[PDB]
């Protein structure tokens, strides 16, 4: 039980970092949005498929 | 002869009484093996995830 309880506690670590790393990779990669509801990746288009 | 025939059937009844008490211990042994081995995976599977 003891070491069970202690192997969460590393997971709840292991998450946070995964989370902390992955906001960082929004400093790289822009996605934006304006009124006429188009969206933008470091400001170029992609519409929908259609 | 009388008197040690009649110490035998003590002797056998003792037997029984053994016998019971020995069944009732090997369903003991029995349950506690089985805990103990679901134990020992558990035990293994935890390790290698913390690992």
């Amino acid at each position: 039980t003891a070491k069970r309880e202690l192997f969460l506690k590393t997971n709840a670590q292991l998450t946070i970092r995964c989370r902390q790393l992955l906001s960082e990779l929004s400093y790289i990669y822009p996605i934006d949005l304006n009124e006429h509801k188009d969206y933008f990746v470091c400001g170029v288009k992609l519409p929908n498929s259609e | 002869r009388k008197i040690v025939a009649e110490n035998l059937e003590k002797v056998q009844a003792e037997a029984e009484r053994l016998d019971q008490e020995e069944a009732q211990y090997q369903r003991e042994y029995s349950e506690f093996k089985r805990q103990q081995l679901e134990l020992d995976d558990e035990l293994k599977s935890v390790e290698n995830q913390m690992r």
